[PDB]
């Protein structure tokens, strides 16, 4: 019976701990997609500021 | 001199000592009478039994909650229950002690007047309050901003604070808790072959409840696993033998708590009131209160409840702000260790009721000024 | 046999499940960091565009 | 093609054919095996009896019922009762009729399941379809708005229903029916001197129930006037002779269904789990539940059944309902005739489970669509 | 050809035919779906009941109002409703008949354009207007010159006229109608014990509010009295029995209209409000304005609000021009009456939207020119 506890707070750990790495999963593949959307938006900020330093330039 | 904190409660009474880190009593809320004849002539046959004697005894008696949803509706029981708590459990005086009671919000009038003439007459306290559950748990949380959410046995309920101040129109009180989720676990264990109808098997549910009982992540993909394999599947154990197994019952059972529509009620689980709550506030403090839902009570001591509750938050907020679930390890006993807090604090002393008030102003003084 | 089994494959499920939990939760707060610098990023080239507007605006 | 209505229940079989008016076939779910010697060579001993032929061999047999609470616990058994009905009774193939079972609610999966492959595998059934019993009832009493308490032999529930919605969060199950009376019956003859323990005696004092016992409208005086006189002993003759005489026994039999306790259950009367059924659902739709409480079964036709109902129900209710139970003269087979008009409607003939989704889904088909 | 006027708000659809003198059909803006399972085989389950067909099958459905704050927000439900009320209560063709709506001010543009775009698109109108609400009840009061304070069930708001013309810039718009008070009450009805939490009960609560409540005259002592004596309880009779009595809500609740800090709101009082916009106009108006006081709309209808109303603007304004609050008995359907003048004047049949206006200048039109 000491080892049936032993094992059943074990188990308890596997669970808890599976399940704060499925939920830090998710959570890593989402700032990952998040980098990818600042990649982009610092694209488009870049592309806007250029645009407007040439017409300033320019003028 | 002391005071005395006693957190009622429908499932469980907590009791102890103004100043401690813990309630020194903790037992079943519960008044048990004999069902059977009673043959053997001179056993000594009390009429009742109270708090977890009536536990032992389980097995000849018909156990009764006195309270049914925060409300007393058996004021000869709660008494018993008081008289024991008082007398037996922590062995004082009521006549020497301040008591702080604590009530759910939203709840009648009369249970609140007639807790306080109870105290006043039939203990003789020489002063006595009565506080909101959901600030003695910020209290015990740190705190002094966030909203709450207190689900205990009987009552689930959302109370937002911020500096200090409650939103008492943001507060939303709903009406399924411990009780009804260990009520649809008697009725889902029917359609596996297990049937519990007495009460005493009630509390047989009730433990396995407590014990093999979680939260998942995703409630479908959850459910086509279940199914699908056989490793969700734990073992308990009657205490007569006859070990019975439960599947995908694990996690239907506090599934109802996000989707009240299990047992038939038309509310909205306990994200989405979180949310509504919130979003009921001023517009400045609501990214404050994103950040410290304050967990509470039993009922939120399944295992992936934070989580679930953050995932469903964070899918109906905005998505900038930060949701962060505050769940304390102990956060079972957040409101009697803010009970104590309270009434430990110095310039809380002027609060009380002393009897002299109750004797001019009637069993009215309480939500009068206090 | 069968505890001994149970909570030896228990014990490498821990272990092997905590040095997952680890890499997870640094790799996360570093790609975090990166998204954080990112926003900082996208904050200069906004504010660095509006100047860039106010200069078009003006000649 | 027609299709077969097969109301198993736990005392009775009731089968016919899908447009008739009442069951052609109706014989006692039993299941008989010798236990005695056999002497004569070559007098053809069958190894079992089934249906009413083991009932007038029950001298010399052991009567067993394959089903004890609603629930089959004998599949052997089962399938002997099964082939029976459709081979010697209906005289018919199985395979050219789609067959319509029916069971109680709250009940094992697995019952259906395995209900579902018997027949599809050891009967081939072009199609089958397993209804509840209550919605049968209402289907035969010509309504689609009412609380239906259903009480056969082995199981008692209530199922409420508006407007044809069911209320599934307000269906009450409880296991006391005709065979607990049954047994309390036999152990209250013994204290007159009348000893019946045999399985062939259960069977007469069943006879004895149906015969003799009644509802008493007030239990206390009723008893108090059976102890004054003696105007309410009749007479039963058992089927050797010896007359037997029995007096109060006739109304405290199915006095239990009123106060269980007398079986040492600790549940509530029929009764009150029906007002408490009604106070369970919807404040709308419960005064129009309060005027049609549908009586079923075999269990409910007692003498002076519904008006105890009524007596009881109006004290309970507020006192501006109309409390109305209507208790048809043919209602121990409402089940059978309410499944032979379902079963005749013609946009049912969609909602069968063919052969081939069975082939496609398994057993698990039953429940998980239909 | 005659044309038809559809006062839609927020808590009634009022319809009828240009010329009446009342609506013809008057139904609650409601669509109901079920929430329940439905066993019934053949019982023809429609998908969602519209109007006061959802209000009879209230106990299974779950009512949605489309309408928010004067604001459509389920653009689907809103022309199942107009579906409903041209085809269903009208009984005509939406083919011949321009159409008079009817707009709260002061809200968003993409409301009126996706109205006459609905209205063009998906029911043909040959011609269709968007009114406001208070220049109708104006219409209706027979007067030129006034502040109109018009209180529906979702919005109220003040628009001060003179001598036909309208000064926008002192319209003011405040967010609690009938619907907030009657969530007030329902919170309220809590410390008596009554606990109403569904949507049907919701209805419920909305009938007590429309019988039993009224507007004191003076507040506080009004209290005080309510809290001596007991002559201010009525009772009300739930549709199951349990008859309910309210004391000092019956004021509570209406007295939220004039200290809307009640339910949590910055705001001032109805009273208050309208003072402002009276002294937000010209200074050679105002006098005129303070004697037109015209009072509109379902919130409008407590016993005792007049008196009130103008005790109040006595107070705030100087103590020699007379006040004078025009309250008609049949104030609650002004801004239909006055839609059916306007649509029935020979002279406003040139400011029709034309079907082929909206052709050319897309939805944009409505706000361009009407
Ligand atoms: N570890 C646990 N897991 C899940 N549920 C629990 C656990 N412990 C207690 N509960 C539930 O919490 C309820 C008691 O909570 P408690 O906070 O004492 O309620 P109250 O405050 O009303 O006394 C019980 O009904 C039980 O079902
Ligand atoms: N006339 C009667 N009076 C009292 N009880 C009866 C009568 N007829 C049948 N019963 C009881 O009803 C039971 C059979 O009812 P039935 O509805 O056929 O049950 P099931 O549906 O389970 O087969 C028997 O156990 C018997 O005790
Ligand atoms: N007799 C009454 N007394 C008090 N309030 C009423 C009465 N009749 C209706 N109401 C309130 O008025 C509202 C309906 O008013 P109505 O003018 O139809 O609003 P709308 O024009 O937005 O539909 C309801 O919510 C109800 O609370």
């Amino acid at each position: 019976e000491k080892y049936s506890q032993k094992e059943d707070k074990y188990e308890e750990e596997i669970k808890v701990l599976s399940d704060k790495l499925k939920e830090a999963e998710t959570r890593a593949e989402f700032a990952e997609r998040s980098v990818t959307k600042l990649e982009k938006s610092i694209d488009d900020l870049e592309d806007e500021l250029y645009a407007q330093k040439l017409k300033y330039k320019a003028i | 001199t002391t005071a005395l904190v006693c957190d009622n409660g429908s499932g469980l009474v907590k009791a102890g000592f103004a100043g401690d880190d813990a309630p020194r009593a903790v037992f079943p809320s519960i008044v048990g009478r004999p069902r059977h004849q009673g043959v053997m002539v001179g056993m000594g046959q009390k009429d009742s039994y109270v708090g977890d004697e009536a536990q032992s005894k389980r097995g000849i008696l018909t156990l009764k909650y006195p309270i049914e949803h925060g409300i007393i509706t058996n004021w000869d029981d709660m008494e018993k229950i008081w008289h024991h708590t008082f007398y037996n459990e922590l062995r004082v005086a009521p006549e020497e002690h301040p008591t702080l009671l604590t009530e759910a919000p939203l709840n009648p009038k009369a249970n609140r007047e007639k807790m306080t003439q109870i105290m006043f007459e039939t203990f003789n306290v020489p002063a006595m309050y009565v506080a909101i559950q959901a600030v003695l748990s910020l209290y015990a949380s740190g705190r002094t901003t966030g909203i709450v959410l207190d689900s205990g046995d009987g009552v689930t309920h959302n109370v937002p604070i911020y500096e200090g101040y409650a939103l008492p129109h943001a507060i939303m009180r709903l009406d399924l808790a411990g009780r009804d989720l260990t009520d649809y676990l008697m009725k889902i264990l029917t359609e596996r072959g297990y049937s519990f109808v007495t009460t005493a098997e009630r509390e047989i549910v009730r433990d396995i409840k407590e014990k093999l009982c979680y939260v998942a992540l995703d409630f479908e993909n959850e459910m086509a696993t279940a199914a699908s394999s056989s490793s969700l599947e734990k073992s308990y154990e009657l205490p007569d033998g006859q070990v019975i197994t439960i599947g995908n019952e694990r996690f239907r059972c506090p599934e109802t708590l996000f989707q009240p529509s299990f047992i038939g009620m038309e509310s909205a689980g306990i994200h989405e009131t979180t949310y509504n709550s919130i979003m009921k506030c001023d517009i400045d403090i609501r990214k404050d209160l994103y950040a410290n839902n304050v967990l509470s009570g039993g009922t939120t001591m399944y295992p992936g409840i934070a989580d679930r509750m953050q995932k469903e938050i964070t899918a109906l907020a905005p998505s900038t702000m930060k949701i962060k679930i505050i769940a304390p390890p102990e956060r079972k006993y957040s409101v009697w260790i803010g009970g104590s807090i309270l009434a430990s604090l110095s310039t809380f002393q002027q609060m009380w009721i002393s009897k002299q008030e109750y004797d001019e102003a009637g069993p009215s003084i309480v939500h009068r000024k206090c």
